[PDB]
């Protein structure tokens, strides 16, 4: 729901309620940084393992979506529900007879 | 006036104090060690005079 | 080793207080467009600096 | 830390090109022997070549002064003199100072000492000395501490020797305390 | 004597019994049982030796090997050379160079088998195979991979892997020339000519072979199979197997990119079912080590064990122990090390795996020795029994571990022999600066939470001085029984000359510039000497007409407005 | 892992979490009783 | 130690590569393309370049293509020095992965500093070593014996890598470079030490250069000693020393100190 | 010196040469190639405007004429490297040769070098016996006392070596990360893994 | 470990941080039967008849 | 000859001063030759050699320390040590060529800060951050949505240009088609015509045109629409009144549009 998450909250340095003579050539502590600016901040809030999305919460085995070619293509030897067969949208009995 | 470089200049005046007290607090803890160095020699003094 | 380093990162700390969130703009990839000046009619000319 | 005599003779075998071996040897006099690949610098002087500059130590002792990243070997007689050296060098702020505690009397067979420091120490003549009467701190009495005539190296002192025929020798027949109660031995 | 055994029981007397005092402290709730865990210094010695006996065994076995396979070559080859060997002898002494890592022998050998004709469709895979140099892995999997199937292909080829790769390029070439050949023939009344040979089996066998070859070669081929080998393939319409699938799923998980390894078994496991087996799963697993993602390995096996089939294999089993293990020697940044490692909880789930692999029933002696060492040290950190924990931490077996610790000089985190000496006192606030304040609870927290600037303590305090902390032996009303007395590394008796021997630096009686090379010995030990005052002076007297040159009156001539006057 | 990513990760981020000190402000404010001219 | 441990570090390393430049150099490397091979040495000369197949590639080729035959032939070619070069860099990282002694320096260097571009074998060096008699071949990687008994056998008498007749399988064993061979940039000043039969080093010249230089700086010794001595007695007076006491902890003992004497 | 002569080694590696070569049986046709310095070649071409009207010449001809641009190309970097460096490797030769005691191999120090030489020989080949995989630095794989050398850190070096709080190596004892010790390991704390 | 007011100013957190939670769990051993696991069954004819 | 001298001689001198090389004085004091006077903040040769010392003591190799895999693991130098082969090397240089994160990178597991900590922080030091809570938060009882923090959420996207202040009524009309939007997503899940996961661009565009068809015959709900902290409720009629019908059009006009 947050506009430009991906770079405010997964991207940005402080999650952009942050602000942002260094010496040169300076190996740094991953947990910090010199500061000079954003991309380099004083102490870097953001992770450098690998992000992830949370898992989804939508049932998977109860919404039913389009058919797809091969799943028409299978139809015949895939089982289902009775909803799944007479659903209100995109029904497959009517697909298979067809 | 300045939001942060007051701030500063503050804490440059309180450091400054802070410094002057520390050197005084240090001209103490000498004296106050000479002073329980003569205790002791008075107590040792006074213990052997009989 | 003086340790000046980390004073400035408390320096950093102690700004913090009197800042405030910025504006992005209600559209944030707009805002960020105007702010570069790329968008038609945007472009802004730096001051005419005076000669040496 | 501590250097070996297998070091020594390995280092004295094949030398290597940025390993300093400082001898501590005073009173030349008592000096007759040269270790190998070995530079002389006073004990009493090392104080002031340690504050010399490079040009300054180089002509003021005859080689080049080693800097801190190159490690330095000090031998002395007993490793006494060359033990100070070493604590110079290290509150000098020097890396590798390694200190051949064999010495000259491991490395050639002599018997010369450069402190001559008696171990065994003179019986207490005296009262407690003052500076180790301690008081505590809740009821203000005064209790004594393992200092003057009562001193753990006075204990390790007078103590048991290892052999069995020289305690045997030390203490009469009857047994070796008998001044003490039954209880008390 | 260690400057450690502080001594915790105060001076007996009258308030012992005149006040509430307690005469210990309370038991720490949060601190934990003691309890040993460790290896006595002989042990790492007597694993590492044998580990470096087994290791010279393997390496014997394989020289014997290579010695066996060199022998009979140059018995065959080279004393039959004259004498047409045939094609079957020739065909297995190629294949044991090649698989004993000696692709430049067998190469001349299956290039006049192919002139010759005697190599077939099953013979083209088979000498592919061979190429991937199978003994060579296996003796350096158990000699200097560390048991670690991972970096087996690194190894296997950075042992000439380009000359290999090539080879298996060539090999594959002539494969699919003699496949086209044989299908022409075979398949001459049957007008299937356009169809072949992609369409037979032998051609997925064969490229198959290809693929696993490259595998061994580098970091390039094996970033190229799926990058090139598998869209060659599909464009020239070999169709892939199972096989083919999961080493395109092994040189992805080798290169890092794990979305498309996770793409491709999504894709067998949405269309061709029952038919995926263990290698796609520790193919992830290896791949996701590969990559620091042990979230998703741990996933992964969750998933395997809860889908029994296919069933987990020795190498699965051992993939993800080694993972478990590297996550938990992992370190957090400085933040976090605050206190102690937290990563090294991560082998606290070792017995759990350890009781899967028994249901399962994967083999807990079928992992490598390196991997069961580490398993070792984890259930000796992190695994007892109900015996043994009826009769742990007992107060014997606490104060043989208290006994331990003084021996070995470390006692500051003994809750029975910790000492706080120094206590921190509040601060006092600008605004309403007349109330004062009182303590209402007090704890034993580091030094780190209240340790002061560093901008506001001495530089490199630690080196610079030394600090001991010692209690006075006078009665102090005020307080601070125990007092730490500061004094620098470089300090000395004001008089210290009077109780030093006297030297050679006294003539010079502290004059801030002394004339040392004066006063020095290298100036009669040499005999040249240059002298830098000398050098310096004799420079600056010759090198002072060239700083000052001066100047001459120039002569000015009337300049003439139709020429230039001249003059003498 | 030990430690969920559901507290470190930001694409995981819980939007409707508050900070630590809005809801005890404002729990505590106890508001003015005097909304109407009588009672 | 830290001379030591990194000098036989960086030794094996050198020894490592000279192995595998005495491996490589002896042997045959084929670039393919479209049916033209080319047979190179292990220098990069050209020993060879020959069809394959005639019959399957004559038609291809077609009067004639010079165009693609040209082509073909210079893809062989490179492909060749590219099995060389590949081939040079394999060693080299089989070195570096298999060595501890230069792993302990924590520095990515020295995977990049002598990459496949200045190994021993050269294709610019081919030409002085490949070209050259078995004696000469002989003499340059340091056969001492075996060219000795050439030169007193043979001279006195009267489609292959031609680097094969010295450089044989047991020559890349470790245990066969001379110590004037291991490194080729100091040749000239190991050469010295190696005695003049034999790749062995003869222990007599380095003894005898040791006992010179041993002779030399104790004498320099003695004088500097001497020359201090002499400066110390003049800089002060008797020639003698003010003692030195150890502080240690123990009391002062001082009570016998404080007691006075006076006369009735 | 090793810098220039690696100078000297990457120039000669990019410089290219040039060479041709003219058939001497049959059709006078000629090859003329490029060689970059590595062996390989950036351009080789055939002359045809030379040849006669005959038109009849074979695949193999082609083959011989090409071999020899080549060998002819080859031969003329190998000379053009041999000029560019020759100056500077006789004048280094010299150097090296007369400049030993103003070096590490020459002088007291010949016999350390030797030492080293022979003691990584010895190492290669165990490490060749065990495995392709090196001893421990420090000699902990050793079955003997006597086999560990006296330069390898199994040697303890600290003073003091039974009583604690003095094995450490600088004035004050240090912590590794969190709280673990760091001056004397313990061989638990001391994991290799990996 | 950031935080400098812990119990100067009375900084007492209410929840534990995962990393004390990790040092207190890593702390001390497991209990290796405290896992439930079996599949042979119940000895009917045993596992009561045991050594003394 | 003079002028390289004198440059030689003046970078020493540079660089002695600016680091305090040198005895401070008199090289034979009556209490030792050592007599430092260390001053705040200021360089000292005694204090570089004391941090040469505290780095490199008693240090034979930079990896004598590596026993321990916490300290061997450690990205701070670099990742130099922690490479070991070359397919590791090859791997490491195509992933920084590519542009993805090193996996080397890896070897330290760090964890940031997380977004709760950062707003506690941010709060903390902004005293309540008073100056970026939403006016609800001052009502009588706000909920969690108005308790959080005043962020931007993706509801403004797509209408008129709004300034840092809007004009006048411009917010009134915006939160009057949030509320369109909010019926007619609600219409469309109380009916079928659901957005469906893998939809093509004919399934959506069919499903877009009959939901269409079916709200432009559903009226508006009043009583669905809310103010927040400040706007005023103003009539849709007011607003057509102020900004013209065709911005809140009747069934009428949409039918001639």
């Amino acid at each position: 729901q947050l506009q430009a998450q991906d770079r405010i909250i997964c991207g940005t340095h402080g999650a952009g309620i942050v602000a942002h003579p260094a010496a040169d050539l300076s190996r740094t502590k991953p947990h910090e940084g010199t500061g000079t600016s954003e991309r380099d901040p004083y102490i870097r809030t953001l992770h450098n393992q690998r992000s992830a999305a949370p898992e989804s919460s939508v049932s998977q085995s109860h919404t039913v979506n389009a058919p797809t070619v091969d799943e028409c293509e299978m139809l015949a030897e895939r089982w289902g529900t009775m909803n799944y067969w007479h659903n209100d949208t995109f029904p497959r009995l009517v697909v298979f007879l067809k | 006036k300045y939001g942060v470089a007051g701030q500063q200049h503050w804490a440059e005046l309180q450091a400054a104090k802070d410094e002057e007290y520390i050197q005084k607090l240090d001209e103490a803890a000498e004296v106050y060690k000479q002073l329980l160095d003569q205790s002791a020699r008075l107590d040792e003094s006074r213990r052997s005079e009989l | 080793t003086h340790g000046l380093r980390e004073k400035e990162k408390h320096d950093f700390t102690i700004l913090q207080r009197t800042v405030r969130i910025p504006f992005q703009g209600y559209d944030m990839d707009r805002f960020l467009a105007q702010q570069k000046g790329t968008p038609y009619g945007a472009q802004q000319l730096p001051p005419n600096v005076v000669p040496s | 830390h501590q250097v070996y005599l297998k070091d020594m003779l390995h280092l004295m075998r094949y030398p290597e090109p940025y390993t300093h071996i400082i001898d501590c040897r005073t009173s030349t006099q008592k000096m007759h022997r040269w270790v190998p690949h070995s530079l002389w610098l006073p004990r009493d002087e090392v104080e002031y070549a340690l504050q010399l500059s490079a040009d300054e130590f180089l002509d003021m002792y005859g080689f080049r002064k080693p800097d801190k990243s190159d490690d330095v070997i000090l031998l002395s007689h007993n490793g006494i003199y060359s033990e100070q050296a070493g604590w110079e060098w290290k509150k000098q702020f020097f890396q590798h100072v390694y200190n051949y505690r064999g010495g000259t009397n491991e490395l050639f067979g002599e018997s010369y000492s450069d402190m001559n420091v008696s171990d065994v120490l003179s019986p207490w003549k005296g009262p407690f000395p003052q500076s180790g009467v301690f008081v505590d701190k809740w009821s203000k009495r005064k209790v004594l501490t393992r200092t003057g005539p009562f001193d753990r190296q006075y204990e390790m002192q007078d103590f048991a020797l290892p052999d069995l025929e020289l305690e045997k020798a030390r203490h009469p027949e009857e047994g070796p305390r008998q001044n003490m109660p039954f209880g008390l031995q | 004597m260690l400057s450690q055994n502080v001594a915790k029981t105060t001076v007996p007397s009258y308030y012992m019994i005149r006040t509430n005092l307690p005469h210990r402290k309370p038991q720490n709730q949060w601190e934990g049982v003691y309890y040993y865990s460790g290896i006595t210094k002989r042990q790492r010695h007597l694993i590492l030796l044998h580990r470096k006996r087994e290791r010279e065994a393997h390496m014997r076995s394989f020289n014997i090997s290579r010695a066996s396979v060199l022998q009979r070559l140059e018995q065959l080859s080279g004393d039959r050379k004259q004498e047409s060997l045939p094609p079957h002898v020739r065909l297995d002494l190629a294949v044991r160079l090649a698989q004993h890592g000696l692709y430049q022998q067998a190469t001349p050998i299956v290039d006049e088998l192919h002139h010759q004709k005697a190599l077939h469709a099953g013979h083209y895979a088979l000498l592919i195979n061979a190429l991937a140099c199978p003994r060579l892995g296996q003796r350096i999997l158990h000699c200097d991979a560390q048991c670690d199937p991972a970096l087996t292909y690194k190894l296997l080829g950075d042992e000439n892997g380009e000359e290999r790769a090539q080879e298996a390029y060539r090999w594959f070439d002539l494969a699919l020339t003699s496949l086209a050949v044989d299908c022409g023939g075979r398949t001459q009344p049957s007008h299937f000519v356009p169809y072949l040979p992609q369409g037979t089996a032998a051609a997925s066998h064969i490229t198959n072979a290809l693929m696993r070859t490259l595998l061994t070669c580098g970091y390039t081929h094996v970033a190229a199979i799926p990058d090139s080998v598998y869209d060659r393939m599909g464009s020239m319409g070999i169709s892939p197997t199972i096989s083919t699938y999961e080493l395109v799923m092994l040189a992805l998980s080798l290169q890092g990119n794990m979305v498309e390894a996770e793409s491709i078994l999504s894709f067998l496991r949405s269309h061709h079912s029952e038919h995926i087996t263990v290698e796609s799963f520790n193919a992830l697993l290896l791949g996701h080590r590969e990559a620091r993602q042990f979230d998703c390995c741990d996933a992964i096996w969750q998933e395997l064990v809860d889908r029994r089939w296919p069933r987990a294999s020795p190498l699965t089993a051992e993939l993800y122990l080694r993972s478990i293990m590297d996550h938990a020697n992992t370190p957090t940044s400085e933040p976090l090390q605050s206190f102690a490692n937290i990563n090294v909880v991560e082998k606290k789930k070792v017995p759990l795996v350890l009781a899967q692999m028994d249901e399962l029933g994967v083999p807990r002696t079928h992992l490598s020795r390196v991997l069961m060492d580490e398993v070792e040290d984890s259930l000796r950190k992190f695994q007892t029994y109900r015996s043994r924990f009826y009769e742990w931490g007992r107060a014997v077996k606490q104060f043989d571990f208290i006994e331990f610790r003084r021996r070995n000089g470390w006692l500051y985190d003994l809750h029975l022999m910790k000492c706080t000496t120094k206590q921190v006192g509040p601060l006092r606030d600008f605004n309403d600066p007349d109330a004062v304040q009182g303590a209402v609870a007090t704890a034993e927290i580091p030094a780190f939470f209240n340790e002061r600037p560093a901008w506001e303590r001495p530089p490199l305090e630690e080196t610079l001085y030394v600090t001991t902390n010692k209690e006075r032996y006078d009665d102090v009303r005020g307080g601070d029984i125990y007092y730490d007395d500061t004094r620098g590394l470089h300090d000395r008796s004001p008089t210290w000359m009077n109780e030093v021997p006297e030297t050679r630096y006294d003539r010079l009686y502290g004059v801030n510039h002394p004339d040392i090379a004066k006063i020095g010995i290298r100036r009669h030990l040499n005999v040249e000497y240059v002298n830098r005052k000398e050098v310096v002076e004799r420079d600056a007297a010759l090198m002072k007409k060239t700083l000052s040159s001066g100047r001459r009156l120039r002569h000015r001539v009337e300049s003439s407005r139709t020429h230039r006057n001249a003059g003498s | 892992a030990n430690i969920p990513r559901s507290v470190w990760d930001p694409a995981q981020h819980n939007p409707n979490w508050s900070d630590s000190y809005g809801h005890d402000i404002t729990n505590r404010r106890a508001w003015p009783a005097r909304k109407w001219t009588v009672g | 130690f830290r001379y030591t441990n990194n000098l036989i570090g960086a030794l094996k390393h050198r020894l490592l590569l000279e192995s595998s430049y005495r491996e490589i150099a002896s042997r045959k490397f084929i670039g393919n393309c479209r049916g033209v091979e080319v047979v190179c040495s292990g220098y990069g000369t050209v020993l060879a370049v020959q069809l394959t197949d005639k019959a399957v590639w004559e038609s291809f080729y077609r009067d004639l293509d010079l165009d693609k035959l040209a082509e073909s032939i210079k893809t062989a070619l490179w492909d060749a020095t590219r099995k060389i070069r590949s081939a040079k860099e394999a060693a080299l990282h089989r070195s570096l992965s298999h060595n501890t002694r230069m792993r302990a320096s924590a520095d990515l260097k020295h995977w990049y500093e002598e990459d496949a571009n200045t190994l021993r074998p050269l294709a610019f060096e081919a030409l002085k070593h490949e070209a050259a008699t078995p004696w000469m071949q002989l003499v340059q990687h340091g056969k001492k014996e075996e060219a000795a008994a050439l030169l007193k056998e043979f001279e006195q008498k009267g489609e292959q890598p031609p680097l094969a007749s010295t450089l044989k399988a047991e020559d890349s064993n470790p245990a066969t470079i001379p110590i004037g061979s291991v490194h080729p940039l100091f040749t000239p000043a190991l050469v010295q030490i190696e005695e003049a039969g034999g790749g062995s080093v003869s222990n007599e010249a380095v003894c005898r250069a040791q006992l010179w230089e041993l002779s030399r700086d104790e004498q320099l010794f003695w004088e500097r000693v001497e020359l201090i001595r002499k400066g110390q007695v003049a800089s002060i007076g008797s020639s003698h020393k003010r003692g030195y006491a150890d502080e240690a902890a123990f009391a002062k003992d001082d009570t016998e100190e404080k007691v006075q004497l006076r006369f009735t | 010196y090793p810098a220039a002569v690696r100078y000297g080694v990457e120039l000669c590696t990019v410089l290219t040469a040039e060479g041709k070569f003219v058939d001497e049986r049959g059709s006078g046709l000629s090859a003329r190639c490029v060689v970059n310095g590595t062996g390989a070649a950036e351009s080789v071409v055939f002359d045809t405007a030379n040849c006669n009207g005959t038109n009849t010449t074979s695949v193999e001809d082609a083959l011989r004429v090409a071999h020899g641009a080549l060998r002819s190309a080859q031969d003329r970097h190998n000379t053009l490297a041999a000029f560019r460096l020759g100056p500077l490797s006789k004048q280094s030769q010299v150097l090296l040769f007369c400049g030993v005691n103003a070096y590490e191999f020459g002088g007291k120090y010949a016999r350390t070098y030797a030492y080293a030489f022979e003691k990584a020989k010895k190492e290669l080949e165990a490490t060749a016996a065990s495995g392709f995989m090196a001893p421990s630095l420090s000699h902990e794989d050793t079955e003997r006392l006597s086999d560990q050398p006296t330069t390898s850190p199994s040697v303890d070096r600290f003073a003091s070596t039974t009583h604690p709080e003095q094995r450490k190596a600088q004035f004050v004892p240090r912590v590794g990360p969190g709280s673990t010790p760091l001056e004397d390991p313990a061989a638990d704390q001391k994991s290799e893994w990996s | 470990s950031h935080r400098r007011d812990y119990i100067r100013m009375g900084y007492i957190p209410r929840y534990t941080p995962w990393e004390w939670i990790a040092i207190q769990e890593a702390d001390q051993p497991l209990i290796a039967e405290q896992i439930r696991q079996d599949n042979i069954g119940t000895s009917y004819f045993f596992s009561l008849n045991r050594y003394w | 000859r003079a002028s390289r001298t004198t440059a030689e001689q003046q970078r020493e001198e540079e660089r002695a001063q600016r680091f305090g090389l040198g005895r401070q004085g008199a090289l034979v004091q009556d209490g030792g030759p050592d007599q430092r006077t260390l001053k705040k903040h200021t360089n000292d040769e005694r204090i570089v050699d004391a941090m040469l010392f505290q780095q490199n003591a008693y240090r034979k190799t930079p990896t004598d320390e590596h026993w321990n895999p916490y300290i061997r693991r450690s990205t701070e130098n670099g990742v130099g040590h922690l490479l070991q082969n070359k397919f590791d090397i090859m791997r490491r240089e195509d992933r920084l060529s590519k542009g993805e994160q090193d996996l080397t990178e890896r070897n330290t597991i760090h964890y940031g800060v997380p977004i709760q900590q950062i707003v506690d922080e941010f709060v903390f030091r902004h005293r309540n951050a008073r100056g970026e809570r939403p006016l609800d938060y001052f009502k009588p009882f706000p909920n969690f949505r108005a308790l959080r923090l005043n962020r931007m959420y993706r509801d403004v996207e797509g209408f008129s240009l709004m300034k840092q202040r809007p004009e006048f009524l411009e917010w009134e009309l915006f939160t009057r088609y949030r509320q369109h939007h909010q019926q007619r997503r609600r219409l469309a899940l109380l009916h079928g015509l659901e957005p469906v996961a893998n939809e093509t661009a004919q399934e959506r565009d069919t499903r877009r045109h009959r939901l269409d068809e079916i709200c432009e015959r559903t009226p508006f709900d009043e009583r669905e629409m809310r103010v927040n902290d400040d706007e005023m409720r103003v009539s849709v009629e007011t607003l057509r009144s102020w900004f013209g019908v065709y911005m809140l059009p009747s069934p009428t006009v949409v039918n001639a549009v």
